[PDB]
């Protein structure tokens, strides 16, 4: 236990590689 | 930079086992 589908999860990782911030963030260990 | 690829893939596989633990714990209890 949503907003991390395969389209958003590519945009998290391409967000984090280019040093720009992440709009969402994982809320699970 | 090869150990950073080792820490990465080791970090990915360690994180699946958490969800494998977390799902198993949740669904039972």
């Amino acid at each position: 236990p949503n907003e991390f589908g395969i389209f958003n999860s590519l945009w998290f990782s391409l967000g984090a590689f280019m040093q720009q911030g992440c709009d969402i963030s994982p809320r699970s260990l | 930079v090869a150990g950073v690829f080792y820490i990465l893939v080791g970090g990915l596989g360690l994180a699946m086992l958490v969800a494998l633990i977390e799902f198993c714990y949740k669904s039972r209890a």
